[PDB]
C-alpha cells in the first residue's frame, strides 16, 4: 500500500494506490483506499483493510451525529482525536494506519495516525509498504507554497513511485482534493497506467463442452396465490 | 499415495496410484511409483519421491553387479536386504521411503516390505502410503490364493480405486503390474476419473455417489 | 530521542530533538516533543509516541479541569498527575517524561519521571536514548542561576552532542522558554548546531 | 472413547459402538455402552475426551426429554440433530469446549424414513447413509463404499457391519473389546444381544 | 541466527511440442517487497540443444546451472565429444541435486529440448532430485496459478465434445509452436495480474532441430 | 490445525451480460479423509445468493444466521433484501467478531431487482469487501481459481457461454487441489429465472 | 553463524552513458551508537573498478585485504599486469561472489552486501550486486539496505530501463546520486552527512571524490510544526 | 515392538513373543517372529525401536556363529549374555544408541541347567526365573510371583504362560495379535505351533 | 570498565579504571587493565578478563618472537596481531581492546579494536561500558598536539565522569605515559578525582 498527503496554498490533497494483497496474491486490483469521514474530511488507510474501513465508518458516523448536535461543520482535529483514542484503547490490535486530511472553519489540515494511537503533523506525509519510495519523491520535489496543480502532481508521482517499486502496491492512482471554500473533489482512478494488454487468444468454449448430471429450476419467488 | 502388492497362485500383483502433492496443491497427476529394477524385480514407492528414486535406482545398480559377478540373478530376499542395509546407514538422518520389493526367483514369487527405519518384512500382502487403510479393506475381504490373473489384476486395481476415492492425497491414475516366472508384465495406465464411473456402473458400487 | 529541561535565573527552558523512528527508518524528522499541558507548564516526551501523547492529553484535561475549579495549578501538581498515570499503569506504558514549569512564587522547576513512574525534582534533567552520551558533558558544564543566553547555549551544545552520537536522535533542536515575560519558542537547524 | 459406527438401511438405522474404557495403561471396563436414548425413536452414540462424552450426552438427553414432556410430541431426528449441532458449535468457542463427537440414529415417524446424522465436536453436521468418527472410517469406508445399497435389509446391514468390525479387529493396533449394536426403526430402539 | 536460504521469486514454464520444446521464465528478481532487477536472465542455453532454468533461491539456482554446464563440458572431454541426450542430462542433474540431500539446492528446476527421436521433451525436478519427463510444467511462485490453465488448454481436461454431453472427450490434437507461445504469453500475463512477484519481462527459449532461438516480451512493471 | 483448510472447499462467482453465475464444489473432509460429497456451499435468501468456504461448522452457522436476519429484514421492510444491502450486512456481521472471527470466505452474487444490474462481492474472514466487476474466488484452491479466471474470463458473456467458462474454471482448479472436488454445482442467475446444474467430474 | 557488530549502511550506484557511479557514506555504526565517523566503504581495485561494501565492517576490512592480495597475485609472472591481463571488474566480482557463496555454504558468512562498479576492457559498463547469501543480480541501478527502498525509486526515474543508459549523462547521473544521498540522510537513522563518491568513466578513467557533504537541505518548514494535533502554541 | 516374556522351569526355558508389527495406524503383519537363534542351545527374543531390533539381533547372531566356527565350541548362555550386555553398554554412550531390549533363553549343557537372562537397552543384566520387558511385567509378574515353582515341568510352564497371555489380552489396550512360543532345552530349540 | 588512550605532542597516554565486577559484586577494586605487550606498546583491556588476558599473553609471545627475528615491531604490527586473534575467534571471544604505542619514526599511535575484530586508527579512543557517558565530553574537550600535563588532565577528567555514572567502573585511575623519555606509571585516587 502507498498512501500520501500533501498540503498546498489553499487546501490539502491525499492519494493512494488501488492494490490489496494477501501474501504474494493480489485480492483486488482496483480497491478503494480513500475514505469519506465527512463531506470535506477524507482519510487514506493502510494496514488491515477491514479495520481501516470499520474505524473510518464508525468515527464518520459519530462525526455526523456530532455535527448535527452542534449545528457546526465537523473539524479534522475532532476526527483525529476520536480516531487516536479509539486506536490507542485497542493497543495496536486494530491495524489501521491512516492519513487524515480535510478543510473546516479553522482552515486546512493534514495528519497521520498509526495503529497504536500516535498522531503526527506535516506538510507532506506517506504511509504503507511503499511509503519509503513515495517519501523519497516527496523529499526530492516538495517545496513551500505549492499550487493545487503542483500538489496533485507531486502526490500522484509519489504514489507512482510506490506502484512501480513496491510489490505491495500497484494498479491505479486515486486522488481527493480538499480546497478551502469549495466542494471536495474525489478523483477515482485519476491515473490508469496499468491496463492489461489484449490476450493472444479467446478462451470462450463451445456450448456443451462441460459434462452435466442434473438440471433444475430454483424457486426464488415467494409462495404463490391460488 | 496408495501402493499395494500381494502374492498369489500365479505370481504377484503390484498396483499403485499416481498422485503427488505439496501441501493441498496437487503437484503431479501422473507420477510413476513403480521402478523396473530388472525383468524379474519391481519396487514400489511411497514417501519422499527423491529418496525412493535415488535409493531404488541405486539398488538396481547393485543387483546388476550381483548378476555380473555371480552370473546368476539376485533373489528377492537378497535384493530387499541390500536396500534395507542402505537405509540403516542413513538411520536417523531424515530419509523417508516406504517400498515393496516384488519379484520371482528360484523359490517362486517373493514380496518384501522395506522402510526408512531399516525394517524388512516378508509377507503375502502389503499396502503403503496415506491411503493404505482403504486398500486393505478391499484386499482382506476379497483375497484368495486361488485367484486368477484376471481377477487378481482387478482386485489390486479396485483396491487402489477405493483409496483414491476416499484419500485426498491419492489419485490420478492406476498403474498395474503382474510378475511371473518369465518376468513382470505391465498392464497399463488407468485414469481414476474414467475408472470410477466405469466401476460404479458395472459393479453397482459407490451408490452414495451420484452419476 | 534527546530531551532536557534546565532551570535558570529567570525560569526554565525545555529542549528536544525532532526525530521519530521505526527501527532505523525516520518516520518523522520534524517532530515536536515539547508539549503544553498548561499555559506555563510544559513537558518533554520520550519513549512510545502513542503512550506519551495519550498521557499528555489526559494530563492537559486534568489541569484544565483543575484550573476551572481551583485556579492555576503548581508545577508539582502537574508532575503528580503525570506520576499517577505513569506509576499506576507501569505494566502497560513506555514513557519517559520531563515536566517543567514556571510559577511566580516557585519560579522555574523541573521534575523527571522515568519508566517506573518515580518522581525526581532536579535543577536540570536529561532523558531519552541520546542522554546517555551527555551525562559527562552536562554534569561538567551545568551551573545554577545561569542567564537565558547561557542556558540556551548549554542546551544547544548538549543536544548537539546527543544528536551526533545517537542514531535515534536528530533533525532540528526545538526549545521552549518559560519565564514571567511569557512563552518563547526557539528552533535551531543542523547547519547551526553541527559546527559547534 | 474410541470406535463408533453408523449405517442407515432401507427401514432402520444401526449404530455400533466399542465396549472398552481405558485409564492409564489398564482397561477398566469391557462392557461400556457408549449411547443414550434421546427419545423413543432417536438414539445418540458418542466418543471423545473422558467425562465430557457422558456429561454432554446426558445433558442433550435431558433437554430432549424436557421438550417431549412440554409439547407431548417427539421431535424429528433432523430437529434433534440441529439442536445438538448448535450446542456443539456454541461449545467450540467456549472457555473449555466439550470434546465430543456423536452419531444420531433416528426413525422419522412422519416421513417413515430412517436417518443418520454425523456431528463432530466443532459442530460439523452431515446426513449420511453410513458414517464414523476418528480413525474408524479409514478402515471401514472402503467396505461400505463397495457393499452398501439403500434398499438393504436390517439383516444385510448387520452382515456388512460384521465385516467392518472384522476389518477393524484385523488392522487396528488397539483392542476395543468388540461392539454393542443397536437398531433404530419404526417400533423403536432395541439391542442386538449376540454380536 | 543465520538463514542460508532466501526467496528470489520468479516463475518458469516448460511445454513440450511434437517436434519442438519451449522453456519460458519471467525476468523479475526480488527479495521480500523489493525489486532487485527487472531483467535478470533465468533460462539458459547449456549447450547440446538443452535449455535449463533453476527457479527459487537464485544463489543455489546459479550454482546448479553452473555445475551442469560444467558437467556438459566434461562429458565431451570424457566421451569423445558425444552429444549429451536430454534423458542423460536429466539423470545427471538428479545426482547433482541429491549430493546435497541434507543441505539441498533450494530450487525447482526444469530442462527442455529434444529426445533422441527428435520429439519435444521437458523434464521437471524437485529440490532433492526427484525427476520425471513431462509434456507440460509450470514452476516457481505462480506455478499453482498456471498449471490448471495448462491442464485445460494443453491437455483439454474437463473438455468434452458438444452434443454428446460428457460421453466423448475433446480429442488431444497437437499444438504448433505459434499456438504454444500464445498460451505461454497468456499464462504469464494472467500470472502477472494476480501475483506480485511476477512481472517486468518474459523471456522464452525455443528449441528445435535447427537450434535454440530466443523471444522477449514486456510484462507489467507494477 | 489451520481452520480455513481442515474441511476444504471452493467457491467462484462471475458476472456476464445481464446475468451472474456462482459455483462451488461438494466436498467436505476431515483433512485427508473425505467425509461428504453432498456438502453444498451456496445458499440463497430470496434472489440474493451466498457462497461460503472455510470451516464447515461456521459455514452452516452463518447460513442459519443470515437466514435469520434476512427473514426479519423482509418482515420489517416488506421487501426482499438486495445484493448491495446484503453485502453490507455480511461485512457488519463478520466484523462484530473482529477478535474471535468466523473462519470463512464468503461470496455474494445476484442481480438488483430494481436496476437489473449484475452484482458480485467477496470477503475476508473479518468483513473486508472486495466488490469486483469480473469475478470473485474463495477457498483452498483460490490461487488455482485466480489463474483460471484471469485467463478464461472475458466480459459480457451470455448466460450459456458464462456457464462453460465458470464450470471450466472451477473443475480444473479443483483437479489441482487435494481438498476440493467430489462433485460441483453451478448456478446461472438471470433477473427472473435461476438454473442449477450439477457437473460430472473425477471423484478422487 | 555470527551477528554484525560495527556496521555500514547503504551503498548506492547507477549506470550512465559512458560509465558507472557509486557512492556510500563514511559512518561505522555500533548499533544505535554512531561510533566511527571516518570509515571509507568504497575500495578501488586498479583504475577500472570500485567495490562498495555495506554491513559488518570487520568483514569489510577482511574483504579489503583479499582484494589487495588479489592485485599482488595477478601481477606475479604477468608482464601484462598493467595492460591486457589487468584485473577486470567481472573478474573481481566473480571472485567475491565465489567467496560469499562458499562462506554461506559453511554456515559462516561474511555479513555484507557488496556492489562491484566498473568499466570493462571493451568499454562496457559493469554493475553487479552480491551479498552474504551469495545472491547475485544486475540492474541499471543498484543499492543496498535502505538505499534499495529509497534510492532505487529515485535513480530508476532517470534510468528506468536499458535504453535510458545512453541518454543519461555523467552530470545528470551524479546529480541523481547526490540527491539520493541527501534523501537517505533525511530518513535513515544509521546514516551520516559525510560521504564518498566514485565515478568510473571509459574516457576520463577513475575519479574518486572524498569528504563530500549533503547540502541544500530543507529544514525551515519545521518552525511552523507545533504539537501533534490540537496544540497551537 | 511390544511384548516379550520369558520363564525358566525345571529343565527348559520358554520364551513368548508377540506377532504384531505396526506402521502408522496400520498393523502390517500378525505373524512376525521376534527372535533369533544365536546357537543350537541359545535363543534371544527382542523388542524396541523399529529396525534397530532385527539389526542388533542379527549382528549378535553373526558374532556368536563366528565364535562357534572358530573354536568348534558352543559358548555358555552366561558367556553369550555377558557379550550381549557389553555390546549394549557400549551402545548406550554411542552417537546413536541401539534401542533394543532382549531376553536370552539358553540351556547350559555343561551344568545341565536352563538359564534366562533379561537385558535392557542400557546394558542392565539380571538372571531371573521369569522376566519381561516394557509394560508386560506390570500385568504378568503378580501371576508369576504367585504360581511359579522352580521344579515346574515344561507343560506347567506353558499353562502358567497361557494365563499370563490371557491377562494381557484382557487388560492391555493394545492388540498384540497373540504370541509365538519357543522352548529351549537339552535337545535344542523348538517352536510350539499351537498356542 | 572505563578505558581510553590519547595521543599528544610527545607521544601517547593510556588510561583506565581499576574495577572488576561479577554482577554487582566488585571482585577486584585495584585491577590493572593497562597491559604491556612490548617495551613501548601497551593495551587497554575491556570485556572478559579471561579472554583479554589470554589474548594479551599470546600477543606478548608473538611480539617477543618477532623482536628476536626482525627487531622492534611497529604499533600497527601489534594492532594487527590483536586483530587477527579477535577477528578469527569472534564467535568465542568478548574482548574490547585499545592498542597504544610509541615509535620514534611514527611517534604516538592509537588503534581501537571493538567486539567484531575491526581495526580503527584514531587520534584518541574510548571504550568499555563507562565510555558511553563521556562521548560528549571527550569530543568537546579533545585537541590534537596537547602537552603531557593537558593530556593527563583530559584523561583524569574524562574517566572521573565515566566512573561517576557507570557502576561497572571505579576504584583508582591508572595511567601509563609512552614517550621517547621512557615509560611512566601514574595513579590517581578517589579523593583526588571525585572533587573535579
Ligand atoms: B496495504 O497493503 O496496506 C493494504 C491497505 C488496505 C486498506 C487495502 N492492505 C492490505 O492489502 C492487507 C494486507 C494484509 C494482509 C494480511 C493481514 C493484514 C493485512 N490485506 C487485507 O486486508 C485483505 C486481504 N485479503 C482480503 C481482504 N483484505
Ligand atoms: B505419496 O503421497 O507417498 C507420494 C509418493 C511419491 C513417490 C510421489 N509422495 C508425495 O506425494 C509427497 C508428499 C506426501 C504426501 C502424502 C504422504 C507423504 C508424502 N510429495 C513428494 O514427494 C513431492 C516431491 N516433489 C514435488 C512434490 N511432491
Ligand atoms: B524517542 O526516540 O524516544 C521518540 C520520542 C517520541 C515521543 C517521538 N520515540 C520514538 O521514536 C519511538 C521509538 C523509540 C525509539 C527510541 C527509544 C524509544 C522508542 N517511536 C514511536 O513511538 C513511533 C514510531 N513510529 C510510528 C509511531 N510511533
Ligand atoms: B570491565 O567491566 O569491562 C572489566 C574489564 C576486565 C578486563 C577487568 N570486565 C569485567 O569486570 C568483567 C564483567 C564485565 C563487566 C562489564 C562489561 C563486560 C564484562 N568481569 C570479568 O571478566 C570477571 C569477573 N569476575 C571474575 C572473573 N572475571
Ligand atoms: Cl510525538
Ligand atoms: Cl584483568
Ligand atoms: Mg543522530
Ligand atoms: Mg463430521
Ligand atoms: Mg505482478
Ligand atoms: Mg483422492
Ligand atoms: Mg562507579
Amino acid at each position: 500500500t502507498t498512501i500520501v498527503g500533501v498540503k498546498f496554498n489553499n487546501g490539502v490533497v491525499i492519494a493512494a494506490d488501488t492494490r490489496s494483497t494477501q501474501g504474494p496474491i493480489v485480492a483486488d486490483k482496483n480497491c478503494a483506499k480513500l475514505h469519506r469521514i465527512s463531506p470535506k474530511i477524507w482519510c487514506a488507510g493502510a494496514g488491515t483493510a477491514a479495520d481501516t474501513e470499520a474505524v473510518t465508518q464508525l468515527i464518520g458516523s459519530n462525526i455526523e451525529l456530532h455535527s448535527l448536535y452542534t449545528s457546526r461543520e465537523p473539524r479534522v482535529v475532532s476526527a483525529l482525536q476520536m480516531l487516536k483514542q479509539h486506536l490507542f484503547k485497542y493497543q495496536g490490535h486494530i491495524g489501521a494506519y491512516l492519513i487524515v486530511a480535510g478543510v473546516d472553519p479553522t482552515g486546512s489540515h493534514l495528519f497521520s495516525i498509526h495503529a497504536h494511537g500516535s498522531t503526527d503533523v506535516g506538510y507532506y506525509l506517506s504511509l504503507g509498504s511503499g511509503s519509503l519510495a513515495a517519501m523519497a519523491v516527496l523529499e526530492s520535489h516538495w517545496k513551500q507554497d505549492l499550487t493545487k496543480e503542483e500538489a496533485i502532481k507531486l502526490a500522484s508521482d509519489a504514489i507512482q513511485a510506490g506502484i512501480w517499486n513496491d510489490l505491495g502496491s500497484g494498479s491505479n492512482v486515486d486522488v481527493c482534493v480538499m480546497e478551502i471554500g469549495k466542494d471536495a473533489e474525489y478523483l477515482r482512478n485519476y491515473l490508469t497506467p496499468n491496463v492489461r494488454e489484449e490476450k493472444q487468444k479467446s478462451y470462450k468454449f463451445p456450448r456443451g463442452t462441460t459434462a452435466v448430471l442434473k438440471e433444475s429450476i430454483v424457486n426464488i419467488c415467494d409462495i404463490q396465490e391460488e | 499415495t496408495t501402493t499395494l502388492a500381494f502374492k498369489f497362485q500365479h505370481g504377484v500383483i503390484a498396483a499403485v496410484d499416481s498422485r503427488a502433492s505439496a501441501g493441498s496443491y496437487i503437484s503431479a497427476l501422473r507420477v510413476n511409483k513403480v521402478i523396473e529394477i530388472n525383468p524379474y524385480l519391481l519396487g514400489t514407492m511411497s514417501g519422499c519421491a527423491a529418496d525412493c528414486q535415488y535409493w531404488e535406482r541405486l539398488l538396481a545398480k547393485e543387483c546388476r553387479l550381483y548378476y555380473l559377478r555371480n552370473g546368476e540373478r539376485i533373489s528377492v530376499s537378497a535384493a530387499s536386504k541390500l536396500l534395507s542395509n542402505m537405509m540403516c546407514q542413513y538411520r536417523g538422518m531424515g530419509l523417508s521411503m516406504g517400498s515393496m520389493i516384488c519379484g520371482w526367483d528360484k523359490k517362486g514369487p517373493g514380496l518384501y516390505y522395506v522402510d526408512e527405519h531399516g525394517t524388512r518384512l516378508s509377507g503375502n500382502m502389503f499396502s503403503t502410503g496415506s491411503g493404505n487403510t482403504y486398500a486393505y479393506g478391499v484386499l482382506d475381504s476379497n483375497y484368495k490364493w486361488d485367484l486368477s490373473v484376471e481377477d487378481a489384476l482387478y482386485l489390486g486395481k479396485r483396491s487402489i480405486l477405493a483409496a483414491a476415492h476416499r484419500d485426498a492425497y491419492s489419485g490420478g491414475s492406476v498403474n498395474l503390474y503382474h510378475v511371473t516366472e518369465d518376468g513382470w508384465i505391465y498392464h497399463g495406465n488407468h485414469d481414476v476419473g474414467e475408472l470410477f464411473w466405469k466401476v460404479k456402473e458395472e459393479e453397482g458400487s459407490f451408490n452414495n455417489v451420484i452419476g | 530521542t534527546s530531551i532536557m529541561a534546565v532551570t535558570f535565573k529567570d525560569g526554565v527552558i525545555l529542549g528536544a530533538d525532532s526525530r521519530t523512528t521505526t527501527g532505523a527508518y525516520i518516520a518523522n524528522r520534524v517532530t515536536d516533543k515539547l508539549t503544553r499541558v498548561h499555559d506555563k507548564i510544559w513537558c518533554c516526551r520520550s519513549g512510545s509516541a502513542a503512550d506519551t501523547q495519550a498521557i499528555a492529553d489526559i494530563v492537559q484535561y486534568h489541569l484544565e479541569l483543575y484550573t476551572s475549579q481551583y485556579g492555576t495549578p503548581s508545577t508539582e501538581t502537574a508532575a503528580s498527575v503525570f506520576k499517577e498515570l505513569c506509576y499506576e499503569n507501569k505494566d502497560n506504558l513506555t514513557a519517559g517524561i520531563i515536566v517543567a514549569g514556571y510559577d511566580d512564587k516557585n519560579k522555574g522547576e523541573v521534575y523527571t519521571i522515568p519508566l517506573g513512574g518515580s518522581v525526581h525534582k532536579l535543577p536540570y534533567a536529561i532523558a531519552g536514548s541520546g542522554s546517555t552520551f551527555i551525562y559527562g558533558y552536562c554534569d561538567k558544564n551545568f551551573r545554577e542561576n545561569m542567564s537565558k543566553e547561557e542556558t540556551v547555549d548549554f542546551i544547544k551544545h548538549s543536544l548537539s552532542q546527543a544528536i551526533k552520537w545517537d542514531g535515534s536522535s536528530g533533525g532540528v533542536i526545538r526549545m521552549v522558554v518559560l519565564t514571567a515575560a511569557g512563552v518563547e519558542r526557539l528552533i535551531f537547524y543542523p547547519d547551526e548546531y553541527e559546527q559547534l | 472413547m474410541d470406535i463408533i459406527l453408523g449405517i442407515r438401511v432401507q427401514d432402520s438405522v444401526i449404530l455400533a459402538s466399542s465396549k472398552a474404557v481405558t485409564r492409564g495403561i489398564s482397561v477398566l471396563k469391557d462392557s461400556d455402552d457408549k449411547t443414550r436414548q434421546l427419545s423413543p425413536h432417536t438414539l445418540m452414540s458418542f466418543a471423545g475426551e473422558a467425562g465430557d462424552t457422558v456429561q454432554f450426552a446426558e445433558y442433550i438427553q435431558a433437554n430432549i426429554q424436557l421438550y417431549s414432556i412440554r409439547e407431548d410430541y417427539e421431535l424429528s431426528p433432523q430437529a434433534v440433530s440441529s439442536f445438538v449441532r448448535q450446542e456443539l458449535a456454541k461449545s467450540i468457542r467456549s472457555r473449555r469446549p466439550y470434546q465430543v463427537n456423536v452419531l444420531i440414529g433416528g426413525y422419522d415417524k412422519k416421513k417413515n424414513k430412517p436417518e443418520l446424522y454425523q456431528i463432530d465436536y466443532l459442530g460439523t453436521k452431515v446426513e449420511l447413509p453410513y458414517g464414523a468418527h476418528g480413525y474408524s472410517g479409514f478402515y471401514t469406508f472402503s467396505l461400505l463404499d463397495h457393499h452398501y445399497r439403500p434398499d438393504m435389509t436390517t439383516e444385510e446391514g448387520l452382515d456388512l457391519l460384521k465385516l467392518c468390525v472384522q476389518e477393524l479387529e484385523k488392522r487396528m493396533p488397539m483392542d476395543f473389546k468388540g461392539v454393542i449394536v443397536k437398531i433404530v426403526d419404526k417400533d423403536g430402539i432395541r439391542q442386538v444381544d449376540d454380536f | 541466527q543465520f538463514n542460508p536460504y532466501g526467496d528470489n521469486g520468479g516463475t518458469i514454464l516448460g511445454i513440450a511440442g511434437e517436434d519442438f520444446a519451449v522453456l519460458a521464465g519471467d525476468t523479475r528478481n526480488i527479495t521480500d517487497y523489493s525489486i532487485n532487477s527487472r531483467y535478470e536472465p533465468k533460462v539458459f542455453d547449456c549447450g547440446d540443444n538443452i535449455v535449463m532454468s533453476a527457479n527459487g533461491f537464485a544463489a543455489d539456482g546459479d550454482a546448479l546451472v553452473k555445475r551442469f554446464k560444467n558437467s556438459v563440458k566434461w562429458y565431451h572431454f570424457d566421451h569423445n565429444d558425444k552429444k549429451l541426450s536430454i534423458n542423460s542430462a536429466a539423470r545427471n542433474i538428479q545426482h547433482l541435486l541429491y549430493s546435497r540431500r541434507f543441505f539441498p539446492y533450494y530450487v525447482y528446476n526444469i530442462i527442455a529440448g529434444l529426445d533422441e527421436d527428435g520429439k519435444g521433451a521437458v523434464y521437471s525436478f524437485d529440490p532433492v532430485g526427484s525427476y520425471q519427463r513431462e509434456q507440460c510444467r509450470a514452476g516457481g511462485a505462480a506455478a499453482s496459478l498456471i498449471m490448471p490453465f495448462l491442464d485445460n488448454q494443453v491437455n483439454f481436461k474437463n473438455q468434452y465434445e458438444p452434443g454428446t454431453n460428457g460421453k466423448v472427450k475433446k480429442p488431444l490434437k497437437y499444438l504448433s509452436v505459434e499456438e504454444v507461445i500464445k498460451l505461454v504469453r497468456d499464462s504469464f500475463t494472467s500470472a502477472t495480474e494476480r501475483h506480485i512477484q511476477v512481472g517486468d519481462g518474459l523471456e522464452i527459449l525455443i528449441v528445435t532441430k535447427d537450434g535454440v532461438r530466443k523471444e522477449f516480451y514486456e510484462l507489467k512493471r507494477d | 490445525s489451520d481452520p480455513s483448510s481442515i474441511n476444504g472447499g471452493i467457491v467462484v462467482a462471475m458476472t456476464g451480460k445481464d446475468c451472474v453465475a456462482i459455483a462451488c464444489d461438494l466436498r467436505l473432509g476431515s483433512q485427508s479423509l473425505g467425509v461428504s460429497n453432498k456438502f453444498e456451499k451456496i445458499f440463497h435468501y430470496g434472489h440474493v445468493f451466498l457462497g461460503i468456504t472455510g470451516l464447515a461448522t461456521d459455514v452452516t452457522t452463518l447460513n442459519e444466521m443470515f437466514r435469520y436476519k434476512t427473514n426479519l429484514y423482509k418482515l420489517k421492510e416488506e421487501r426482499a433484501i438486495e445484493p448491495e444491502t446484503f453485502t453490507q450486512l455480511v461485512s457488519s456481521s463478520l466484523y462484530e467478531r473482529r477478535f474471535g472471527p468466523y473462519f470463512v470466505g464468503p461470496v455474494v452474487a445476484g442481480i438488483n431487482s430494481k436496476s437489473g444490474k449484475p452484482f458480485i462481492a467477496g470477503f475476508d474472514l473479518i468483513g473486508c469487501i472486495d466488490e469486483a466487476k469480473d469475478f470473485i474466488v474463495s477457498g483452498t484452491a483460490s490461487d488455482q481459481l485466480f489463474g483460471m479466471c484471469e485467463s478464461l474470463y472475458e466480459p459480457n458473456l451470455e448466460p450459456e457461454d458464462l456457464f462453460e467458462t465458470i464450470s471450466q474454471a472451477l473443475l480444473n482448479a479443483a483437479d489441482r487441489d487435494a481438498l476440493s472436488g467430489w462433485g460441483a454445482v453451478v448456478y446461472i442467475i438471470k433477473k427472473d429465472e435461476v438454473v442449477k446444474r450439477y457437473l460430472k467430474m473425477r471423484q478422487d | 553463524t555470527q551477528q554484525p557488530i560495527v556496521t555500514g549502511t547503504s551503498v548506492i550506484s547507477m549506470k550512465y552513458d559512458n560509465g558507472v557511479i557509486i557512492a556510500a557514506d563514511n559512518l561505522g555504526s555500533y548499533g544505535s551508537l554512531l561510533r566511527f565517523n571516518g570509515v571509507e566503504r568504497l575500495i578501488p581495485v586498479g583504475d577500472n573498478t570500485v567495490v562498495g561494501i555495506s554491513g559488518d565492517i570487520s568483514d569489510m576490512q577482511h574483504i579489503e585485504r583479499l582484494l589487495k592480495d588479489l592485485v599482488t597475485e595477478n601481477a606475479y609472472d604477468n608482464p601484462l599486469a598493467d595492460a591486457e591481463e589487468a584485473l577486470e571488474p567481472s573478474y573481481i566480482f566473480e571472485y567475491l561472489a565465489t567467496v560469499m557463496y562458499q562462506r554461506r555454504s559453511k554456515m559462516n558468512p561474511l555479513w555484507n552486501a557488496i556492489i562491484v562498479a566498473g568499466v570493462q576492457s571493451n568499454g562496457d559498463q559493469f554493475l553487479r550486486y552480491v551479498n552474504l547469501l551469495g545472491v547475485t543480480y544486475s540492474s541499471p541501478t543498484l543499492a543496498t539496505g535502505f538505499g534499495a527502498h529509497m534510492a532505487n525509486p529515485l535513480l530508476r526515474k532517470v534510468v528506468d530501463r536499458e535504453s535510458d543508459i545512453p541518454k543519461t549523462t555523467v552530470q545528470v547521473a551524479e546529480e541523481a546520486i547526490v540527491n539520493a544521498m541527501r534523501v537517505l540522510y533525511y530518513r535513515d537513522a544509521r546514516s551520516s552527512r559525510n560521504f564518498s563518491l566514485a565515478i568510473i568513466d571509459k574516457n576520463t578513467g577513475l575519479t574518486f571524490k572524498k569528504n563530500l557533504q549533503v547540502e541544500n537541505m530543507k529544514w525551515d518548514f519545521a518552525k511552523d510544526i507545533k504539537g501533534y494535533g490540537t496544540q497551537k502554541i
